[PDB]
């Protein structure tokens, strides 16, 4: 069949991605020595989109691990569900690049892209027939945006066919750490357009925003966040692991929500997300799903989507469901909000249902969309990039390292002209 | 002696068989010792087959069927992968047609009764206690071994589990279904499963 | 194994009487809101359209997914159709074959076919409650 | 003897084909496993010990449908290798589907129809489902017409196309896919019954009264349909009337053969009891306009030649009655030019009800599939559509980088636009 | 602390084996 | 009274011939001690109380093959001098073959075949398993031929050589063996049969979805045509064919006699429930281009002549209606000096399926020979090999250090390139 | 320490006593 190679880096790419493997081996029922439990056969038929037999039963993700520090794979291996991974998938450094993308992409990063690159060989090539990638990591960061950027570039040289989509975590709107954020964004994001066929946005203040009227959380850890994450990362590939009426997988997803090749950023929802006083309340029906992921405030990137027009759209159902009714109400969407879509595309939106709906709930649907209002989020890093680029100010640990002052305009270049061309679409 | 020779069900076999040979050689230019084909053995006892929840069902049941001995472990991870396709095999296959063809006849290797009883709550087909001396019997006349401890006289483990064997009526395999053995397709093999001629008469 | 309530105890149901007729399994739950939503108003409609005719149409089997003796015969006494014994093994065998999960899915009617398979599937936890009288009681009688 | 073959390629043509496969078995008497305890030769064949095998082949080019049927219920019914999956799907692009990845399987798939018509000769025709808007029941399909055609090029060629509506559609890359096919299908398939799902929809919400139905629910629809085309076939009757019978009967030009249709009657449980079916009545409730079968006003239209498979204890005289209502009827306009449109194929077996369906036991039933001059509403919808999108090249890379030049899109755009004139100038 | 599973296909669930009319 | 005599030297030839000797004994219904519990002695022998053993010859110059098989179940069926064993391995060296080992196992052979040809006139022929890639198999192969046919003259001496795949090797010298090894046979065997490794895989797959086959796989395979070609001479037949009828009637000039194979229906218990096995369908199946036995796609030469050995309850209609279909369908083509150009041969007796094998019992089965030009590829393809790595003198230092002189080597290949002549001038 | 020897040859496998055809 198909597998999908999962390639995690930087410390919020494993820490949001090992927490992944928590609920994709909750649905498919593993064990976390590897073994099966749950005495059906619709989890197993369709197992190796995600795992590879181990001759003795038992199955181990096809996942590799990514950091230039030993710290954070400590504590993935340490936590629930840390034996599952292998442990010659696991790839480390020694130095640590201290939230520079220099030393992430070009120097220390070098070093350790050979190793890597042979273990993402190893495991690709071994299979029938691969579908695609999965690349998961953050941009303000120095291993996750650098040194992910370069496999990024480094696979996409070799598997010049395969689909290579990125559960990207941006920098913050308002609150962040990390003083220099747009320096590794704006040079990850102008690699990203140019061997990246889909990425998928997320903010944290994005799922802090959820997490506080929606489910309602007081404290939300981090974990809760990666639990919200992989909710929705587990069901765009809900369409491979399980049958369903109609079925979409990745390269369906891409033909379909990108008109144009260079605009492929993208905006994942969720629904339902409703707090546990008020779980039993409600009736979980598709006209309710339907208003709860269109919705501004239950999207994963802070940037409005009333502040601009969906150019296309996809929604993937999950759950036994009627056809008719999905029909109606995603058309019923288009019907009244017809000033927040495009007009020179008809029919924006699409339809797929899976049979199998995620554990513990009856109904589910994942919103991913390409909506031209992302573009608040390319001027806003631009805008601090410009501020810190008149002045000159840190370029010293970048040209030192080894790196050139031109590329820092020509990443100004391409997201002003990535800005321009989501305008004139507006 | 089929398929070994150096079982103990073909030890007792041959010795009734030949016992009850020479009572007719006294009672009445007979072969001594009797012909492999024209012994006879009785398989499952009257004590032996149980359905769901602990009712005895007799040999006679199983007649006209096609009849598999499942060899498997609880804590196996590949028994807990091959389980659902059986499941999914076995369900379909009874449904499609007025009569049931098929059987299964579960032979533990589990460790204990609490992991008897915990995988066996799932099957619904017939199962055979874990204390009754069959269940080893039948496992070192199939040649099914976890690891070569059974002091075993000359065999190759014939497989490891699991295993599913299509037993005849006198104890011969009517056909080994490769799940871990030379052609080592694992949950496939069950497709190879003929039932035309593996007819338990 | 099945059981017909009368006049002051149960008697075991002739064979003969479920022959002629429609014949359809009732799978439940005491206590369950939506059973006690869909119990009566099935009651009622069974009442109706057998005492509507010379003849009976249709009759019930129910099956009860219940955890208590007192229960099934809290329900038992009440109920004016059929039902199964409890310690029978043909409540749990009609279980394992006919996929109730024991929630979502109670309660149930299985129309069943004289041999014994399913001649149509019925729900209630949708919004329609309209939907007792979608069943024909004509195209399938048993002979 | 008189056997045709079906071939399903795409999601929606596997599933359309569990439907009607599961009533030709219902209605022959034979079981999932295959034998039953000479009618059924024109759709199963005959091996050994009295099982039935069907004439089918199944073809998707991605497993999740394909390899979900071999472990469904009908495991044994069907030949192993008459089920042809592939490794990757199509995924909504009529380029991937027709140049890379469409060619690996299409030898393995003539190759099961080489082996399965040579079995006898008198092969009567091919039948095919397909959806138009998908990736693969466009592009293997275009494939499997082309390479058909050179080798079968006698035989019939029905086509059963599950047609994008015109509201609900789930894709933006349908109206490429729809106009792309257009000039597949215009010169290989030689007669084309047109299908649309939300009016199927709206069949089955005020018709049989089901508020949310689903793809089960439609399917249904269609094998009866289909068993109601192929019935004369099968079964004795007073008036036969063959797949052969349809072309010489419904097109009276070489590229008009697009053609709706129409079930009567779709009755539920409760209203069925209470009511008479009469001869009358069943046509009457056919020429419905809302009760056509593709969501296309034919008030707007000319009737330019129609079908009537009546099936049931139905007797000649109250057909030859009901239909002269119609006639006289001033409502439908017929086309000058064409004064006699009408059939009467009547068969005498009752319409066979899947139990645990959603429609009853009817005595009787007609179904029209009728050739008429609103097709033109239903090509204008499209080629507006197609129109907005290739305005600024939307969705067009994916198409040029698969082996597709920039150049087909053009000239399939005229081809619809001749096919649109035609219409026009045929309503004069 | 999971939770058993009970989700079944819609192929399975409305294409069963089939009374066969008389 | 009619006898043939199975010479297997080698280790393939060994191996195949266990699966060859255990098929005739399941046939003929004989217990590996040997003794039943007349058909049967064309193959087996009669000594003592109803215990009956080969007429076989079993040739290793190493020990571990037949050392082995002296061990395994089958002890007391065998002679035991009908197992040869040397000392050494030949160690694929064709000169090894010749001049330093095999001059004194020859000896051991050529005895064991005069005392076991001598007990009875009527020795219809020779057959002769080997591995032309091997050296042993190769080497004391060519001894044997050439000391057989200086005693025993015009007896019929048909081989069975299991030529090198095209890609799969497992040795690499050689390309200089089965070079050497066929200036040798072409002048002294009567009837050759190329069989290739790579095309029975091909068959294992795609026939009865075998994913991992092993050699054993491969060998029952080949007892089965074996077994289909001797059948006439064992059982009675409505037409026999024996094995003066092959020579006969596919050899028309005297060193064009390099010849193909294809056997169907090949399948497995879960496919023979759904195909009716016609005799159209397994004669049509049988010149298929992917059913062959040797690896090299017949559309590139033209049919010399062709032999179908029929096996079952095929009626002698069948053959002839069948036979004309192939005769009609131009796909296959035949030289135009042998316009009258098969031959049918008809057996009652069904073939035997090994028990926990991997075949199904089928009613009817058809082994086809077929001469054709075809055989001039898979000769050059072979040929080119040999002078890309020749004109260097790699690996000749063995070869000249045992004996042989290069000049040898050179004649040799140059009689290659006068048999790749003569495919082409007869191809006019 | 050491581990039990556990193999047989392919031919010893697959080259045994099968049951006679009736
Ligand atoms: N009536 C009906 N239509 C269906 C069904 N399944 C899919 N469709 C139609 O199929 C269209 C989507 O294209 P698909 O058929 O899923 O795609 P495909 O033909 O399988 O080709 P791929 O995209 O490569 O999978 C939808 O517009 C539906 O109208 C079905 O079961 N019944
Ligand atoms: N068909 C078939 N071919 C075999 C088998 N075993 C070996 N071969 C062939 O034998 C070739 C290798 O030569 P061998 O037969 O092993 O060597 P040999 O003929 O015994 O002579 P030596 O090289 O001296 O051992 C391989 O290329 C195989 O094609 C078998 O079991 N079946
Ligand atoms: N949602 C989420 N965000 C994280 C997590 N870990 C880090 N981040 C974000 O990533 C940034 C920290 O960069 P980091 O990933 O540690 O840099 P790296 O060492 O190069 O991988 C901060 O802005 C955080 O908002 C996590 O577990 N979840
Ligand atoms: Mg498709
Ligand atoms: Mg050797």
């Amino acid at each position: 069949m198909r597998e999908i190679v999962h390639v995690q880096g930087g410390q919020c790419g494993n820490q949001i991605g090992a927490k992944f493997w928590e609920v994709i081996s909750d649905e498919h029922g593993i064990d976390p020595t590897g073994t099966y439990c749950g005495d059906s056969d619709l989890q197993l038929e369709r197992i190796n989109v995600f795992y590879n037999e181990a001759t003795g039963g038992r199955f181990v993700p096809r996942a590799i691990l990514m950091d230039l520090e030993p710290g954070t794979m400590d504590s993935v291996r340490a936590g629930p569900f840390g034996q599952l991974f292998r442990p010659d998938n696991f790839v480390f450094g020694q130095t640590g690049a201290g939230n520079n993308w220099a030393k992430g992409h070009y120097t220390e990063g070098a070093e350790l892209i050979d190793s890597v690159l042979d273990v993402v060989r190893k495991e690709a090539e071994g299979c029938d027939c691969l579908q695609g990638f999965q690349i998961t990591h953050s941009l303000g960061g120095g291993t996750g945006s650098g040194m992910g950027t370069l496999l990024i570039s480094k696979v996409r040289e070799e598997y010049p066919d395969r689909i290579m989509e990125t559960f990207s975590v941006f920098p913050s709107p308002k609150v962040s750490d990390t003083v220099v954020e747009p320096y590794n964004a704006t040079l990850s994001v102008h690699q990203l357009v140019e061997n990246a066929d889909e990425v998928q946005v997320i903010d944290n203040e994005a799922l802090y925003d959820i997490c506080f009227r929606t489910l309602k959380l007081t404290t939300p850890t981090y974990g809760d966040l990666n639990h919200l994450v992989s909710a929705a990362m587990s069901g765009v590939t809900c369409c491979l692991r399980f049958p369903g009426q109609l079925n979409s997988d990745l390269r369906k997803l891409a033909v379909n929500l990108i008109p144009f090749p260079r605009l492929h950023f993208f905006l994942i929802g969720f629904a339902p997300l409703t707090s546990r006083g008020s779980q039993q309340y409600r009736a979980l029906s598709v006209p309710e799903l339907t208003q709860q992921m269109f919705d501004a405030k239950n999207m994963m990137c802070a940037s409005d989507p009333r502040h601009g027009r969906y150019l296309t759209a996809s929604a993937m159902f999950r759950g036994r469901m009627s056809t008719k009714e999905v029909d109606e109400q995603m058309l019923n969407v288009q019907n009244k909000n017809s000033s927040y879509f495009v007009e020179w595309i008809p029919n924006n939106m699409k339809s797929s249902v899976c049979d199998i709906p995620p554990k513990g709930l009856k109904m589910s649907v994942t919103f991913v969309g390409n909506s031209t209002a992302i573009q608040e989020m390319f001027k806003r890093v631009s805008d601090q990039f410009t501020a810190m680029f008149r002045r000159k100010a840190f370029l010293h640990w970048y040209t030192g390292e080894g790196m050139d002052e031109m590329e820092f305009t020509e990443a100004e270049s391409n997201m002003n002209d990535l800005v321009s061309e989501y305008q004139q679409y507006q | 002696s089929q398929p070994v020779f150096a079982s103990p069900l073909n030890v007792e076999k041959r010795r009734l068989n030949e016992e009850r040979a020479l009572m007719q050689a006294q009672k009445a230019n007979i072969q001594l010792p009797p012909n492999y084909g024209d012994m006879d053995l009785i398989l499952f006892p009257e004590g032996s087959l149980k359905n769901s929840n602990n009712t005895v069902i007799p040999q006679s049941h199983l007649k006209g069927k096609s009849v598999a001995l499942y060899f498997a472990d609880g804590a196996d991870p590949k028994c807990a992968s091959l389980l659902p396709f059986l499941l999914n095999y076995y369900r379909t296959m009874n449904e499609g047609g007025a009569n049931q063809k098929i059987e299964i006849i579960f032979v533990s290797l589990d460790r204990d009764r609490e992991a008897f009883e915990s995988h066996r709550a799932h099957m619904p087909w017939l199962s055979i206690d874990l204390e009754n001396p069959l269940t080893e019997i039948l496992k070192r006349h199939f040649r099914v071994m976890k690891e070569y401890e059974v002091p075993t006289y000359g065999y190759g483990s014939r497989t490891g589990v699991p295993s599913v064997i299509v037993i005849g009526s006198d104890g011969r395999e009517a056909q080994f279904l490769p799940i871990c053995s030379g052609l080592e397709e694992g949950d496939r093999a069950l497709l190879r499963w003929d039932w035309r001629n593996t007819k338990f008469a | 194994v099945v059981k017909r309530t009368q006049q002051g105890n149960y008697v075991p149901v002739r064979p003969d009487h479920f022959a002629g007729v429609s014949v359809a399994l009732f799978f439940a739950k005491a206590g369950h809101s939506k059973c006690a939503q869909i119990v009566p108003v099935v009651r009622q409609f069974y009442k109706t359209t057998n005492f509507s005719g010379e003849k009976a149409v249709i009759e019930i089997i129910y099956v009860s997914l219940d955890k208590d003796e007192q229960d099934f015969e809290r329900v038992r006494a009440l109920m004016p159709w059929c039902s199964v014994e409890y310690k029978s093994c043909l409540r749990k065998k009609l279980i394992e074959r006919y996929r109730v999960p024991n929630s979502t899915a109670i309660p149930l009617l299985i129309v069943i076919g004289p041999n014994g398979e399913e001649a149509g599937r019925m729900n209630f936890q949708q919004s329609d409650e309209f939907v007792l009288q979608r069943w024909d009681y004509r195209f399938n009688k048993w002979p | 003897m008189r056997e045709v073959i079906s071939i399903h390629v795409g999601q929606a043509g596997i599933q359309i084909g569990n439907a009607c496969w599961e009533l030709f078995c219902l209605e022959h008497g034979i079981q999932p496993d295959g034998q039953m305890p000479d009618a059924f030769n024109t759709f199963f064949s005959e091996t050994g010990a009295g099982k039935h095998v069907p004439r089918c082949v199944f073809l998707d080019l991605e497993p999740t449908v394909v390899d979900e049927v071999r472990t469904g219920t009908y495991r044994h019914l069907f030949h192993p290798e008459q089920l042809i999956s592939g490794k990757e799907d199509a995924a909504n692009n009529f380029a991937r589907g027709h140049y890379t990845i469409g060619k690996e399987i299409v030898d393995l798939s003539l190759d099961r129809i080489r082996k399965l018509a040579d079995n006898c000769t008198g092969l009567q025709g091919f039948l095919m489902f397909n959806a138009v808007g998908g990736g693969t029941g466009s592009g293997l399909g275009c494939l499997l017409l082309e390479r058909l055609s050179v080798d079968y090029g006698k035989k019939s060629k029905l086509n059963f196309c599950s047609w994008p509506s015109p509201q609900v559609s789930t894709a933006v890359v349908e109206p490429y896919n729809s106009v792309l096919s257009t000039h597949s299908l215009l010169e290989h398939t030689d007669v084309a019954v047109m299908l649309d799902n939300e009016a199927i929809y709206d069949i089955c919400r005020r018709n049989l009264d089901i508020e949310r139905p689903t793809y089960t629910n439609l399917n249904r629809l269609i094998a009866q349909v289909i068993s109601s085309l192929t019935a004369s076939l099968r079964f004795d009757g007073a008036l036969n009337v063959d797949v052969t019978e349809f072309q010489t009967n419904l097109v009276p030009y070489p590229r008009i053969h697009f053609m709706l249709s129409s079930y009567a009657p779709i009755i539920s449980a409760e209203k069925a009891y209470h009511e008479q079916l009469s001869v009358a009545e069943i046509t009457n409730s056919a020429f419905e306009p809302a009760s056509m079968m593709a969501k296309c006003d034919p008030r707007h239209g000319k009737y330019m030649a129609c079908c009537l498979m009546y099936r049931g204890d139905v007797v000649p005289k109250d057909v030859n009655a009901a239909v002269a209502t119609i006639k006289t009827k001033r409502t439908i306009q017929f086309v000058d030019w064409c004064p006699t449109g009408f059939k009467c194929g009547i068969n005498y077996q009752p319409p066979t009800v899947v139990p645990g369906g959603d429609l009853a036991k009817v005595m009787r039933a007609v179904c029209m599939i009728s050739n008429s001059t609103a097709i033109a509403e239903v090509f204008s919808r499209m080629d507006h559509k197609f129109d907005l999108m290739y305005a600024k090249r939307a969705f067009v890379h994916w198409y040029v980088g698969e082996g597709m030049e920039e150049g087909e899109f053009s000239e399939a755009r005229e081809d619809l636009a001749a096919l649109e004139k035609d219409y026009e100038e045929v309503g004069i | 602390p999971t939770l058993p599973f009970n989700a079944q296909s819609c192929y399975r669930s409305e294409y069963v084996a089939k009374p066969l009319p008389p």
